RNA sequence: AGGACCGAACCGACUAAUGUUGAAAAAUUAGCGGAUGACUUGUGGCUGGGGGUGAAAGGCCAAUCAAACCGGGAGAUAGCU
RNA sequence: GCUCGCCGGAAGACCAAGGGUUCCUGUCCAACGUUAAUCGGGGCAGGGUGAGUCGACCCCUAAGGCGAGGCCGAAAGGCGUAGUCGAUGGGAAACAGGUUAAUAUUCCUGUACUUGGUGUUACUGCGAAGGGGGGACGGAGAAGGCUAUGUUGGCCGGGCGACGGUUGUCCCGGUUUAAGCGUGUAGGCUGGUUUUCCAGGCAAAUCCGGAAAAUCAAGGCUGAGGCGUGAUGACGAGGCACUACGGUGCUGAAGCAACAAAUGCCCUGCUUCCAGGAAAAGCCUCUAAGCAUCAGGUAACAUCAAAUCGUACCCCAAACCGACACAGGUGGUCAGGUAGAGAAUACCAAGGCGCUUGAGAGAACUCGGGUGAAGGAACUAGGCAAAAUGGUGCCGUAACUUCGGGAGAAGGCACGCUGAUAUGUAGGUGAGGUCCCUCGCGGAUGGAGCUGAAAUCAGUCGAAGAUACCAGCUGGCUGCAACUGUUUAUUAAAAACACAGCACUGUGCAAACACGAAAGUGGACGUAUACGGUGUGACGCCUGCCCGGUGCCGGAAGGUUAAU
RNA sequence: AAUUCCUUGUCGGGUAAGUUCCGACCUGCACGAAUGGCGUAAUGAUGGCCAGGCUGUCUCCACCCGAGACUCAGUGAAAUUGAACUCGCUGUGAAGAUGCAGUGUACCCGCGGCAAGACGGAAAGACCCCGUGAACCUUUACUAUAGCUUGACACUGAACA
RNA sequence: CUUUAAUGUUUGAUGUUCUAACGUUGACCCGUAAUCCGGGUUGCGGACAGUGUCUGGUGGGUAGUUUGACUGGGGCGGUC
RNA sequence: AUGGUC
RNA sequence: GCGUCCGUAGCUCAGUUGGUUAGAGCACCACCUUGACAUGGUGGGGGUCGGUGGUUCGAGUCCACUCGGACGCACCA
């Protein structure tokens, strides 16, 4: 079938990357989520 | 103008509409631009009028609705379908090397001289402001208010009539069957618009609207009830005054309130 | 010339037999429909939960739909087992 | 190692995606592998990814994102001009041979080609933020000219056959050579050239634009492939000295001709259709600003550049998406034979695999299949399933009709091989031979040679000649819907939805209307022959009565009447 | 008739026979003119019916070749399950017995099968009821709202008549 | 006081000419290499229109809830 | 405006 | 099978309009007209307003139920 994930890096990287996370001050929080509870993958780039 | 031979279901109803006056090439280059199809959806990305999208690759040609040009006269050149609005459009060659496009009227062919301006005479083609016309001539190419283009009148096959000039202002019919007045100096332009026959032309088949950026429309009481008022019902049924999607009645009720121009309507279109 | 015909790629999925802790949480084998058009397809961008999108079946929106997924009020309330 | 089998438009040969040592070389069999296991894509360790030319950055953009100021929202913020990014598309350059256990257009071998400055000698007009030309652009269609490509000849070398025959019109191989560089053919486009003047291109223009006169009759572009050079080089039958069964070094004949032919190329060209087919830059031209001969551009030589980054490997699967070493899915590139209309089909070569459990016996029963005496739908809800028809050519073909259709209606007739017509014809191709010559890649007369249908007539074998594989069951009355389409991914594809057409009605433009508290945007850079809403659903014949309820439209003298 | 309940209405073809089909009648329970009437060439993986061709669909099933199922060798699951030394009957009885009461047959234990029972086993039943339980939906159910428009006041000015 | 109508005023309505408040999704010049914005020059409209406050009407566009029990099982009848 | 039937 | 309009002359009628008192069209013909039939007229009987009660002297009439026809049915698989 054609089935759920379908990978792309160049999407990744626009859709759930650092500067994906960047501008949007609701995403702030979000990496401010995340550093203060201590993740290694903070985001998903590489 | 014929009909098309019915060799298969598709061309059983197909009326064209030719014409071999019009140019078989290549549009004039300075002119063109950029009109890519928007699709129906404004910058928040949401289809707010609905039935558009898909067709053919419309490329604008610049036109001119305004006629500035005064004194000069113009020779008239070729032809061309302008693929946007229902007329079709002129090549004009000035006497100084300035081409121009602009609307085509009833007697046009390559070989008129026409001249915009003040001080035109009168004859079909030519341009002139509305306190220098005579009553009656029907006219196309008419402004509200004295420079800002050709507003009123511009379709395929319309025109309208001056039918008093009295005090500072003028008083035309417009297609639409509605009086008006208008400033009595707007730049109007003589005769009537050439292609006649858009309304012959019958498409013939489904092809026809997705070639031309129309999509289909579903109408009220096939949905189900969250959609549409019509909907619902174990079978058909239209138990209720006819809406639109958004509440309000359709078949009559009056939507116009824009009163900053009521001092301009003399009489509605009946 | 064709929203033409018979027909492989390609797209779709009408009937029957397999199989329903199977090779697959929807497929395989013999047959089927369209197959220069309102088609099919790789890339990118746009829309957003009472809102998006709909050639309209309440369909589909990350194997979830008459109101999605995650965290919080919340140890929601329960005459009922 | 050698018998057998399977795919050969795939399960063969490669890349962009995505994964991230899965790649090669030693060593190990405890877990992993659906079995055994010395083997591995498994465990450990070591090696392996070489660029001026090929891919990313890079100059310029499309959708669209952000967006100094700016406008508008309670703060968050929402849009949006100047600008700034965004490949999926435009922009300079390299082909062949050889070597590694595992990389090559990247290293080596002869030969290249472009883009930058700098420095010389010669002549003088250069300029960017603007101007112009150009980049620059659909769908369908037929021909013509070729090539990759294949076949039979020409030649070179080897073979005389495990049993009947095989010194020959006999058997097998081999016949390959690129980029670049002068030439301007098939074929396509445009008439050139001299001069006066101009309100136009945001100011100037000596190029584009537009009036005007003199002439000159072909000037310029475009461009597939052979043709000359590249190239006395490389490759190549091999004979073969070592020789571990690892391979190594010298050597090395032919290296021509015809015929056929693409979906590739001339082709960004031609014809024609209505639904009328992008941008800015690189590339050229043009000027006033100004530097007044220092800069600055244009020719041969010489110099060095040309950095960084990614290149292994799988990439229709055992390495990616599907929890499995999954009968699942995923976009591009190449296209051999004998039949064949053909990328269908049947067998094959180049190439790859026998799909990680087996050895037996020959029960009921079940899955997948081949055959069948008499009858031939009596089976059942139902001809469900199965059987059957099935190609090319010719004669022929009903009611009905919107003149097209129905129609491949229905039914029939010939088909294998051999010989002759013709020792291979009609046709296609085309070498010599000769003539002028506006000259070159010539133009004609010319017919050698090659290739090769289709038909008629005799003759012959079988039970049967479209023999296998592919390859329509036909006809008779109705119900629904005009049709082609589309949806319930994953129990319903239908009579449901759509559609061309008709009709009401709203809207004169800062339109109605929708997403938005608001700026703004769609509507459209559209203007009533246009747009939105509703409803019916081609076309033919038609669309009648009822304004009392209930909507809606028009009236404003009267009674009831809010805030104030 | 896709709408017709009394109904297999009534007649005629089709069949030996025809509750469906095609053609007429009208006593239409309750068609009907743009939520459309009737009609129609072509078309449909469409609804219904008869005919020729064809045969395992069938009367009636027989044989054959292959991948399983049976044996031996290696790897090796899952649903379930209070416990178990787990027979038939007539009767009793949460009222439909392997056990209770009476009675009669039966040496203990495996493989190959058939599927009647153990109210067999996956799903705290969807059907109706109960819930002063909720989601969506409709309206002339109630109560308020976005939007629409009505007048007063401000931004709001002078003369005028 | 029945109840008029002439000098002056006390205050809201009905209409018209003007413009300085506001309007301009009308042209021209500047910031500017700029159609957004802002500055002024003008033309047209103008005491309207547009907007804030309260109030009347309309308002399943949108929202929260209600709709009883008895009953030889419920709805329908009765009954309370 | 009155004037059907035999 | 809530409840309604309701229930009458040889045919449909009106009359409950919060109560008392009897109203028609059509039409059976004897007679007035026309040569002759009606189109016109006098006329006589024809309603305890289905039935049983009560408020009531005065009710066809203000009503609770019974036979008959139309006017609304949802729930239920
Ligand atoms: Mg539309
Ligand atoms: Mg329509
Ligand atoms: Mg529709
Ligand atoms: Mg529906
Ligand atoms: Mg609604
Ligand atoms: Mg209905
Ligand atoms: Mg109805
Ligand atoms: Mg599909
Ligand atoms: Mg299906
Ligand atoms: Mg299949
Ligand atoms: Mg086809
Ligand atoms: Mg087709
Ligand atoms: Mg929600
Ligand atoms: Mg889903
Ligand atoms: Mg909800
Ligand atoms: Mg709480
Ligand atoms: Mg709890
Ligand atoms: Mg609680
Ligand atoms: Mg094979
Ligand atoms: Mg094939
Ligand atoms: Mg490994
Ligand atoms: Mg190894
Ligand atoms: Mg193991
Ligand atoms: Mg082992
Ligand atoms: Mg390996
Ligand atoms: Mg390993
Ligand atoms: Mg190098
Ligand atoms: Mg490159
Ligand atoms: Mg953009
Ligand atoms: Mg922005
Ligand atoms: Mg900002
Ligand atoms: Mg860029
Ligand atoms: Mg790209
Ligand atoms: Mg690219
Ligand atoms: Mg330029
Ligand atoms: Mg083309
Ligand atoms: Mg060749
Ligand atoms: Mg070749
Ligand atoms: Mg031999
Ligand atoms: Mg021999
Ligand atoms: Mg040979
Ligand atoms: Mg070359
Ligand atoms: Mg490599
Ligand atoms: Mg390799
Ligand atoms: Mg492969
Ligand atoms: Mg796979
Ligand atoms: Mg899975
Ligand atoms: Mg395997
Ligand atoms: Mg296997
Ligand atoms: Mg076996
Ligand atoms: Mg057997
Ligand atoms: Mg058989
Ligand atoms: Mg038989
Ligand atoms: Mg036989
Ligand atoms: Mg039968
Ligand atoms: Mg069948
Ligand atoms: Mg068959
Ligand atoms: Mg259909
Ligand atoms: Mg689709
Ligand atoms: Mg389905
Ligand atoms: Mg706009
Ligand atoms: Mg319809
Ligand atoms: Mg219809
Ligand atoms: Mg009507
Ligand atoms: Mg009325
Ligand atoms: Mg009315
Ligand atoms: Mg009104
Ligand atoms: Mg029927
Ligand atoms: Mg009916
Ligand atoms: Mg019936
Ligand atoms: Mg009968
Ligand atoms: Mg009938
Ligand atoms: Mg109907
Ligand atoms: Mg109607
Ligand atoms: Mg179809
Ligand atoms: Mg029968
Ligand atoms: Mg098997
Ligand atoms: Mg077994
Ligand atoms: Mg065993
Ligand atoms: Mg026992
Ligand atoms: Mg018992
Ligand atoms: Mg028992
Ligand atoms: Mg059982
Ligand atoms: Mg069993
Ligand atoms: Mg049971
Ligand atoms: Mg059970
Ligand atoms: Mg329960
Ligand atoms: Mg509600
Ligand atoms: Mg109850
Ligand atoms: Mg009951
Ligand atoms: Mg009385
Ligand atoms: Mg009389
Ligand atoms: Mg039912």
């Amino acid at each position: 079938m054609k089935r759920t994930f379908q990978p792309s890096v160049l999407k990744r990287n626009r859709s759930h990357g650092f500067r994906a996370r960047m501008a949007t001050k609701n995403g702030r929080q979000v990496l401010a989520r995340r550093r203060a509870k201590g993740r290694a993958r903070l985001t998903v780039s590489k | 103008v014929v009909k098309c031979k019915p060799t298969s279901p598709g061309r059983r109803h197909v009326v064209k509409v030719v014409n071999p006056e019009l140019h078989k090439g290549k549009p004039f280059a300075p002119l063109l631009e950029k009109n890519s199809k928007s699709g129906g959806r404004n910058n928040n990305g949401r289809i707010t009028t609905r039935h558009i999208g898909g067709g053919h690759k419309q490329a604008y040609r610049i036109v001119d609705f305004k006629r500035n040009k005064d004194g000069i006269p113009a020779v008239v050149e070729r032809l061309e379908y302008d693929p946007n609005r229902s007329a079709n459009i002129a090549l004009v060659l000035y006497k100084d090397g300035e081409r121009r496009y602009i609307l085509a009227p009833k007697g046009l062919k390559a070989g008129d001289q026409i001249q915009s301006g003040v001080d035109a005479a009168i004859k079909p083609g030519n341009t002139l402001p509305m306190r220098n016309i005579p009553v009656g001539s029907t006219v196309h190419n008419v402004e509200m208010k004295p420079g800002k283009g050709g507003q009123l009148a511009r379709s395929a096959g319309t025109y309208v009539q001056i039918v008093a000039r009295d005090g500072a202002y003028v008083t035309l019919r417009l297609r639409s069957g509605e009086m008006r007045k208008v400033e009595a100096d707007c730049r109007a332009t003589l005769g009537e618009v050439g292609n006649a026959e858009h309304m012959l032309r019958v498409l013939g088949k489904a092809g026809a609207a997705r070639w031309r950026g129309v999509r289909p429309t579903v109408r009220g009481t096939a949905m189900n009830p969250v959609d549409h008022p019509h909907g619902g019902g174990e079978g058909r049924n239209f138990g209720k005054h006819p809406v639109t999607p958004w509440g309000v009645q359709t078949k009559g009720k009056k939507t116009r309130s824009n009163k900053r121009t009521d001092k301009f309507i003399v009489r509605r279109r009946s």
